[PDB]
């Protein structure tokens, strides 16, 4: 990754998660699954779309080459026309080939950063109530309800609520 | 215990993009921005069919070569297809002056209306009927001439008298007309067709002046002709007037086109079928919504930008790293 | 936001922090206030400024159109000129408009990055002396004097000094 | 209950917006607008030098010496030229200024011309040099006049037109811009009345130049009641170059020429006022007084100007995303 | 720096670490020294090298000026050839100059992200077993032989193994 | 003491800087210089084919066959042309070579030329070949001479200049570059003396070309002690085409012509005073040889061969390393 989440410390993707780009996977006594984060997937869709549309719009300007003929005394103005038309050709072929190599890089980075920020938005909520396993995955020191899993996602996690349950469990081992 | 994880999307996509840092990167969603596909035919643009000049070249069509009579009336085109191997052009050997400027000017137009600018009766005391060449056969007649010009010759009476004509463009549209100057190989041919003594051709408008006299010599046989004709074109602006005046060697304007004014002229093999187009290139139709194309820089209508790129694939999805079964 | 901080976990901004781009809001028994971080602000200003001048300087050369005249035997080159002049017009209009669009995207992220690394700088200092709320705000497990606040900003925060006082209330 | 220090960022009463590849209409706390879209609709001095107002005169009218262009006559120096669109005084005696466009370009820059008598009428022995006027070219005072830079040379009352000759060896520093002509009559009667009989020629040479032209008598459509024509010519006698003239008749002689001194130069065809103001940027449609990098006013300018682009706005964010409470 | 690692929270570079762009410094009872993180410098070397080659490739095309003589009745198209040729000369000069400025800003950020992601990798392993000094330095609350140092560098560090040992040593201070 | 593990980065003794959009003069550990400003001030063989050094002749002096250009006489082959800025021997008899810029462009883009006799002096009957010499055109040996590729045809003791005709047919495979002229005396005296009295003409034609010109008699400023002028002309007789020459007088006749092979490559003409040596090259700029691996150059926009893209830039240094913050020793 460059942010390091994608193809990085979070080793892989979820074919099982099919309703968004970025998401949560949970497991608890009531079940397990894969739930996409709608807000950070929407905001990335609006944004990538706008990028695509911005480039499309900027690129809707054509250079029109011409069919004109030239006599045996017009070699110089004829070659002047050829270099002109090949010049604007090389300039626009560059302008697109390079922009695509660049914008792809920055697009992959953009995703990598939205995974990373989702990972940090949870880690600053669980603190020591949860244990950090590998691959951006967390094991709670307490029992997490579905309505617990829900609060972690929508940002209304109740840390105090599970503080004493966690402590007793965390170093019982 | 209970687990909550954070992660990202994957799918069976095997489509790869490229990057400044990395090549061959598989991603989950992407958009191709370039069209490499092309109907190899010519179509109507703006619902206005092209003009197929068939076996005739642009010089042949518009000068009025006798073997191009198929093209003879008025014409409305959205572009012109000129088949490369067309063999009917300038039949009586000689140069059409400012050729390229005229192909350019004809290209700008969308319509021409043929009309008789200078009736044969405009020239008194001379022979309109006699002049035709074996170098300019029609399909039916071995000897004929351009339907837009009159090879005027002197009558049986020896003298060729000063002949004069005018045409006033009271019209709203410009007039493309042609004329020329015969250049016999001999002094013997000069005297047979035209009077004795120095001959001249002269023409003038408010904004023009022309003047030429025959250059007499044998050029190599072309179409069995060792003589030549200098051809000329010009455009009578609306409100302008043409005065013609010669005592010999004039190949006169007969018929001219009222001319209506981006357009193109395609040299091409491709067929013209009963089909519509919104973008036509010199190598095919582009029925596409893509932003770029690598098909051809030469088109007419609404087309995508032309680049030499084989692919221009943007990425819109994250790197595709699915679980390995 | 890309680095998560601006219009992210720090939801809004402070119409009250007047002296800087990036800053601290504190609360105390002595009161609450706003205070910019000069180092990161003035280094950001320096950068943004140099970007603007790098752009302006690169864009210094013009393309000179001429409006020469052409005759009626000069339709080809007169058109060659027009395609040519609108050619460079179409390129430089793209270059500008695209650069501006890209650089605007990247500049907004720079400010996001700089606000994030401010939050990380404070977080690293405090450690377990303070509790990290969701919003880039920290609740102290002790009493923090205007001198204490000042030290967090200065980057000279004495962690052991308040450690024992903090261990108590953290568990009390 | 605990004391808190927060980290956050600036906000302000801003409503100014920008676009990014990822989002449109993003309000931002501090931005810079790089594009200038305002102008003073007028013409001002450049480098503290005033522009040349041809006024009622076209460029042709000015440097040939049209009788009605007398207020422009003499020395001129300019920072740029302003030719008005409906200027009526140009070529008064009908005919074609050959290489008109190329002459317009050479004149175009150009910063100053000093007018001097190149060939005095004393040259041309045995021909009348005082009867060459015409009703086509009136001054404001007189019905029949002629261009101040040329002499219309006509046969002495007692015939004929003899070989006339002149020369000029350029010892100065600066190139000399000069003009001449050949008369083309509508009859052989005008031709005879004004010049000798016989075959007439006009021949001009320099070390790097060759001219030769003879009359082409014919009747062109009436322009200013004239069915005769004059072909005008221009040239540039480089420093150290000698000019030899020799004619037989039909020569419109060079009387006055310009010492010509030559940066980037403009000819603005416009109707905008020239006011008593100064400027650093002049545009064909207005003044630009600005520090901005881009302008959307015009591609045609003189001075130090912003670069021209088609953009309505070019605004760079300097501050940050504005989210106030 | 933008990720804050290079010339940021980590103040300086190591003239001592000669085998890599990013690395670890360790001090042991057994010894001290410098060792480059091998996985990461190779991914940075690949990535940057492709960036350089992508640029070089995209710039493969050349506009061609030609020296064609022009006569004194050919001022207009003489200047048409000049304004065209300079026009492309100014377009390519701007591309190569703005791109170098841009890519240079971005390649510094990439290096500065690899340092920050290296440090975040280690910091998430150590948890409270290690004390945090400044400059991206950790002091272990336990012993750490070479084998233990290696395990941190290799991403295979054992937190329970030393959790007890670290906790007591921490209590004492 | 307690066990430490630090995360950090490389530094080195490099003093090499780059600029970025945010910061100028940044020192970095590793970087590549992308632009080349070094050059060899000389001209080198390019496809193992040596250029053509016109030396003290101009382009016109060379193909008209000026006497003093005899060193260049005959067949020639080349990968580009070097013409010296102050070469004296060009058009020795004053007058215009017409469509010159277009001839120089045509000559460039031509890999080689074979010289041959297109029209032999016998071609013209009734006229004097052997008087056609001037002393505005000396050779190095004879004070009065004339171009090697043209005949100045003058008249014989009989007062009349007879009509003369010549035909050349291009049987095969190569364009032929050839020249001819029309003489313009300062006098009718000289006109009558050199050629027959009465109206005169030069007429020439091919399947695709027509030429007619008549003398323009006038006194012109002395150049090379000559007040007369010659109009010189050039043309290219395509394969399978035929030229007819016919003249009443004043014809400077084609004598020798060039079989012309055009090139598949970039043709070029360098007006330089740099030298030519026994060396090879892949890039030749007008101001020197580039021998480089880099992607850009600031040396010249004019070249033949494979070259870096030209830009005005002084330097183009891409960072490949990181910010270099080495430790402060004292
Ligand atoms: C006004 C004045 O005094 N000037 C001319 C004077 O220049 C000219 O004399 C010419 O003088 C030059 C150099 O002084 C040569 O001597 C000319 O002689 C030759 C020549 O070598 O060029 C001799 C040669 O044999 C001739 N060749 C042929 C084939 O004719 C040529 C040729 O005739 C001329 O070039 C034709 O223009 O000239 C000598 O002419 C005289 C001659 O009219 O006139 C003075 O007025
Ligand atoms: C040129 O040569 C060919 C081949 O011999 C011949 O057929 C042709 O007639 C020639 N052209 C002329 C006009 O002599
Ligand atoms: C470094 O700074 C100097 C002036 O201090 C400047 O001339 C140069 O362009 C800068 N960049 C490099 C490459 O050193
Ligand atoms: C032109 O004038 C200069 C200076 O007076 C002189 O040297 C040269 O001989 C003159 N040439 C002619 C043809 O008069």
């Amino acid at each position: 990754g460059i942010f390091g989440a994608i193809a990085g410390f979070i080793e892989g993707g979820w074919t099982g998660m099919i309703d968004g780009w970025y998401g949560y996977h949970h497991e608890n006594s009531q079940g397990s699954g894969y739930a996409a984060d709608r807000e950070s997937t929407q905001k990335a869709i609006d944004g990538i779309t706008n990028k695509v549309n911005s480039i499309i719009n900027k690129m809707n300007t054509q250079f029109e080459a011409v069919d004109h003929e030239f006599s045996n005394l017009e070699r110089r103005i004829g070659n002047l026309n050829k270099r002109m038309e090949d010049g604007f050709l090389d300039v626009w072929t560059y302008n697109a080939e390079l922009l695509v190599l660049l914008e792809n890089e920055r697009t992959l980075d953009l995703h990598d950063a939205n995974v990373k920020n989702l990972y940090e938005k949870v880690k600053s909520q669980l603190r020591d109530n949860a244990n950090d396993l590998g691959n951006g995955c967390f094991e709670f020191w307490h029992k997490c309800d579905n309505e617990c899993m829900e609060s972690v996602k929508n940002g209304t996690y109740d840390y105090p609520k599970y503080q004493k349950e966690s402590k007793l469990n965390r170093q019982g081992i | 215990g209970d687990k909550i994880c954070i992660g990202y999307h994957a799918n069976n996509s095997t489509t790869q993009v490229d990057t400044l840092l990395e090549k061959n990167v598989t991603v989950t969603h992407s958009v191709e921005l370039l069209e490499n596909q092309k109907e190899k035919r010519f179509c109507k643009i703006m619902n206005k069919a092209p003009l197929d000049l068939k076996d005739c070249t642009i010089e042949g069509w518009i000068l009025g070569n006798p073997k191009c009579d198929l093209l003879l009336g008025d014409q409305s085109w959205s572009y012109i297809v000129e088949r490369p191997n067309a063999q009917n052009g300038i039949c009586y050997p000689g140069v059409l002056n400012e050729l390229e400027e005229l192909k350019a000017f004809i290209g700008s137009g969308e319509r021409v209306e043929r009309f008789e600018m200078f009736p044969k009766s405009t020239w008194a005391g001379v022979d309109t009927s006699r002049g035709v060449t074996n170098a300019c056969p029609s399909y039916t007649i071995d000897s004929s001439f351009y339907r837009n010009l009159v090879w005027i010759v002197k009558t049986d009476s020896a003298t060729y008298p000063v002949i004069k004509g005018t045409y006033n463009n009271t019209g709203t549209q410009p007039i493309l007309y042609f004329w020329g100057v015969h250049h016999p190989l001999d002094t013997t041919v000069q005297d047979n067709l035209y009077g004795s003594g120095d001959k001249y051709v002269r023409m003038g408008t408010e904004s023009m002046n022309f003047a030429k006299s025959p250059e007499i010599a044998a050029r190599p046989a072309v179409n069995d002709q060792r003589s030549r004709i200098d051809y000329y074109w010009s455009v009578l602006r609306p409100g302008e007037t043409l005065n013609v005046e010669s005592n010999g060697n004039l190949i006169a304007p007969w018929y001219a086109y009222k001319f209506v004014s981006k357009g193109a002229v395609f040299k091409s093999d491709l067929p013209i079928e009963n089909c519509d187009a919104t973008c036509q290139t010199i190598t095919g139709v582009l029925r596409t919504n893509k932003t770029f194309q690598n098909v051809s820089p030469l088109w007419i209508g609404e087309c995508p930008k032309y680049v030499k790129s084989e692919s221009l694939r943007l990425a819109t999805g994250l790197r595709n790293v699915p679980q390995i079964a």
